[PDB]
């Protein structure tokens, strides 16, 4: 081991090698607290650099405690705080993050990197171009991660291909965090320049799949990007304006900080469009009215603001247009605000990428096995995530259907008793005026009596139409939701846990291969166990991807195909009921005036 | 390439 | 290492020592699959025993594959399947299970142990008295645990204190799984007999806290038992009738199997009593009607069947009494069926045990440190579980209040428009009969007119009472739920995750102490690091138990104290509205007959 | 009883 005047560390504790220094895990000699010790191996310029960096204090900067001296040799050490969870490389090498971070973790990364950038620029420290190795991770005091910046002042794909802050590396870091792959990929330091130089405007990625072929340019996030559409619309102009090929037209830092702070100060409202079967995340400020909420729902569900009918926990929801967005009800992903229209739409469903398993290569290649295990485990993790999303859509669909039938029945009942009131008034006016004429006679009498007989015949038509509508809405009729508990997948079938067991077995084999890759060669029995695990991994992958596409996707497509025709039948019934309600209001508008003239003729004679 | 059975030697 | 003709194992793989055999983890020689090998160290009686046990096949019996012979020495081995997750001792030594298993895991243990007992008895295998070391655990193909029985055919507390199956050890196993402690505990093999011999009827535990003092006998599960009340009522007679002190009066196996199968075939319905703020789990068969459901709600919430008003997702719930219990709606713990009455009750809340931290002992005792770490981590785990339960009660309380106000407003609105209808009819009858009398005169007339003037005055009182009720139900009035978003704890405060971080640090120190207990003595620096961890554990425990009782319990008691007076105000308003509705029905019942007599007097003159 | 500081010897 080695030591300083106040710290000591064992040399079998190497947190990091490097051509400049070595980072060990050591501990304070009198209190036992852990630290990371950076030992150099080789002057007051760098001492004044570390003295300026010592005075910083922020929750996104790794603290430098003290700079001391080795006791055996006269080297320099830096004592800094110990971040146990590794850097952002270790976050992005997990197989669940092989197709991009989840959206909450992505927003945490975005917030903390931009906050560290701002606090370094505001004091005046000229730093490097930060990459995913300069971003450490720590577990905060409330479970959430906290990302910190360190070492400011393949590691070569993140640079621009040539005092002012350059923002290419931050853009490639955020595209890599959002999707899991680098934006500009040649096939298999001049090809990079030839790709990025001939890049069009607005393009944020370019893929080359052949040798020296043309480059497929793209302007959207890929289909296997886990970020919601409401965030991709806010995030794609930022990455389109900082990954610009010409440095004159980029943003610089103040416009970038203002636009990312406009992204970060939004709240989220979860809205599940029922006729399209699609969930949405509307990002809105805390001080916007309901008018901007209706415009944001229009931009994603294509429903005009005068047709959006909102449902929240049973009853309807009537947002008056002066209601601020911080006084909306609290929504989660499993408790959304359902949007139903009256005019027809297209039932889309969930749009996901079709990912297949790669071909396993049969040779005993001890470096290729770790890459094969990582790629196959990433495919099965993507399938598990899509399986849970499909189950969530089916459950919200069943709940929204069950609420919408009750709202239809309430409109039915108020129409029924309003009609019964108009019926009582009509029959009284008939009986009154006819008794008065038949007694008084020992003009406009036929003009009254013919029209009121017409109204009673119209009433007779309205009543049998209401009987037919009750015959359809009855439990056991044509618009009952007894089919919805008999298709799709239910949470008692436990499909996601069955994928998760196979996924845990595959992740264990992946960790064993990655551990066996660091040791250069193995013994006899260890090599045989390695080969048996190599084929058993692919057996688990075949089993899980058969279960996914023959238990989860097929039943979902059956459920979607029935939901389409249920929505068509619902829209037909809900239009006919509105026609009957308007006809009853027309009869009431006539009956009022005729009743007035009847009562006047009663009083004058 | 293919796995062959274990041994104790 | 050692070997057989088809299996091999390294000797640094000891799954278990014993005075009879040694259990190693080995693997099949040609396919690489893992097994557990039991090597004896010492005849056809036991060979025929193992041949009879070889033919069994059940999902609660550990499979015996083959019996073979060691190659070096001529010993015997048993090859059986490898259960990686350990026995039930390893399940009950976890600090989260220090006060009993969760209820779902307890029902899994109960089902699988009784199923293994039945399948062994039905074939005719005479086995031992099974204890928690004879119950292995495996992870099934869908995430749930599967408990299996092995080795049939402090380990001495589970025996009776003296062909027929004895059931004392099963009873002590289930009491230990439910509560985490043995039922009969002397203080610090004759005292056990003197306690259990003088045991009264029905008692399932007896605690002695002094030297040779009297024994506190109990007939209930303790207050820190995590099992719900609806299960304790079903489970306490079983344990009271198999822990009987006299072997003549015990059940035997058929009555025990029938009663535990009556427990195991129940479904669960989650019901949250709102006026008492208590959640309940009603256990009901799949073929019972709604009448038995109302009787089971009466037995726990003390609400008579003619007063239970049920609320489920917004609207009410009217269970017709011929509706089977498998056609009820599906409920979870976060989606219950709310029960509200009209007559007052007592707001109880959650009843939990007050557990404090034990005194840390300052001496360097390397066996006492593991016990101290286990006891302190068990206390903080119990506190984390109670914190999550308190947060669940506050969230369900906020949701039930928000729904109940809407139901009150719906009763208000139907009363209002029914009254407006009766007002129109009354004013027409007044105007008609008075115009007819004033014109006809160029009897009972004052008897009509005085009474109808009384009815209009009564109407005038009804209208201002309805205006006062709308003034109270208005948003911003006296019966608004604006207080409920300003007290208690919210899920955005993240108190449970703040306890969970401290709990993870404490569990890591506990595992390090348990690892250091197996090594008999330590070096210098290792002993110093041990002492610093010993005091840092108690620092984390003090921090977590201060945060619990000053952030979680105090805000909960404020929320409970406001909910009591809100429930009192709600019951007062909801009674006055019913009085107004009945008065309007009385006025309508009078107005109908008076209108008939008015119309007859219109027609006759 | 009480922890004393570490050493490298």
């Amino acid at each position: 081991m080695q030591s300083t005047s106040n710290h000591l560390w064992l040399l079998s504790d190497i947190l990091g090698q490097g051509a400049t220094a070595n980072v060990f895990r050591g501990r304070h000699k009198k209190t036992g607290d852990l630290f990371a010790i950076k030992v150099f191996n080789n002057v007051d310029v760098q001492m004044r650099e570390f003295e300026v960096l010592k005075k910083l204090n922020h929750k996104n900067i790794v603290k430098l405690f003290a700079i001391e001296e080795e006791t055996t040799t006269r080297h320099k050490v830096l004592i800094m705080e110990f971040c146990p969870c590794g850097s952002l490389y270790t976050v992005l090498e997990e197989p669940s993050n092989a197709y991009g971070l989840p959206e909450s973790e992505f927003l945490i990364v975005l917030r903390d990197v931009v906050g560290g950038m701002n606090h370094l620029r505001e004091n005046g420290i000229v730093h490097r171009n930060i990459k995913p190795g300069n971003i450490m991770r720590v577990i905060g005091e409330d479970g959430q991660s906290v990302y910190k910046l360190t070492d400011f002042g393949g590691t070569e794909e993140y640079l621009h291909p040539d005092a002012t802050v350059d923002l290419w590396s931050i853009g490639v870091t955020f595209y890599h965090a959002a999707t899991g792959s680098l934006p500009f990929r040649p096939f298999e330091k001049e090809v990079m320049y030839k790709i990025i130089t001939g890049k069009p405007s607005g393009a944020i990625s370019g893929v080359q799949k052949a040798e020296n072929g043309p480059i497929d340019w793209s302007g959207d996030m890929p289909v296997s990007c886990s970020l919601s559409r409401g965030l991709q619309v806010l995030l794609t102009p930022v990455l389109a304006n900082i990954l610009e090929a010409d440095q004159e037209k980029c943003w610089g830092f103040d416009q970038f900080f203002a636009e990312t702070s406009d992204i970060l100060h939004r709240m989220v409202i979860h809205v599940f469009s029922l006729q399209q079967m699609t969930a949405h995340k509307i990002y809105i400020h805390s001080y916007n009215t309901a008018t901007i909420f209706h415009e944001l729902v229009y931009k994603q569900t294509k429903i005009i603001s005068s047709n959006q009918e909102l449902i929240y926990e049973g009853r309807r929801l009537v947002l008056e247009p002066g209601r601020l967005a911080q006084h909306f009800p609290k929504t989660t992903e499993e408790n959304p605000i359902f949007v139903v229209s009256r005019e027809p739409l297209n039932t889309i469903g969930l749009i996901y990428e079709k990912i297949s398993l790669p071909k396993v290569h049969p040779r005993y290649d001890l470096d290729g096995d770790a890459s094969m295990a990582k790629a196959i485990t990433g495919v099965v993790c993507y399938a598990c995530r899509i399986a849970s999303t499909l189950l969530l859509y089916q459950e919200l669909m069943r709940k929204g259907i069950r609420w919408l039938i009750e709202l239809i029945k309430d409109d039915y009942n108020e129409t029924v008793h309003k009609k019964t009131e108009v019926v009582i008034t009509l029959d009284f006016c008939i009986r009154n005026i006819e008794k008065t004429v038949k007694v008084y006679e020992k003009g406009e009498i036929s003009d009254i009596h013919t029209k009121l007989l017409r109204l009673s015949s119209s009433q007779g038509t309205i009543e049998t139409s209401l009987q037919d509508i009750d015959s359809r809405l009855s439990p056991g009729g044509s618009l009952a939701d007894a089919w919805a508990h008999q298709e799709g997948t239910h949470p008692k079938d436990r499909n996601v846990e069955k994928l998760q067991v196979l996924l845990n077995c595959m992740t264990e084999i992946y960790y064993q291969f990655k551990k066996d890759k660091a040791e250069r060669r193995l013994a006899y029995n260890e090599e045989q166990i390695h080969k048996f695990d190599k084929q058993k991994l692919y057996y688990h992958a075949t089993k899980a991807m058969t279960h996914f596409t023959d238990e989860c996707v097929k039943k979902y497509e059956a459920f979607l195909n029935k939901s389409e025709e249920w929505i068509r039948k619902m829209l037909h019934l809900r239009k006919q009921l509105l026609s009957l309600t308007n006809q009853c209001f027309d009869i009431e508008e006539e009956v009022s005036k005729y009743q007035e003239y009847t009562n006047e003729l009663q009083e004058t004679l | 390439d293919l796995p062959q059975p274990l041994r104790s030697d």
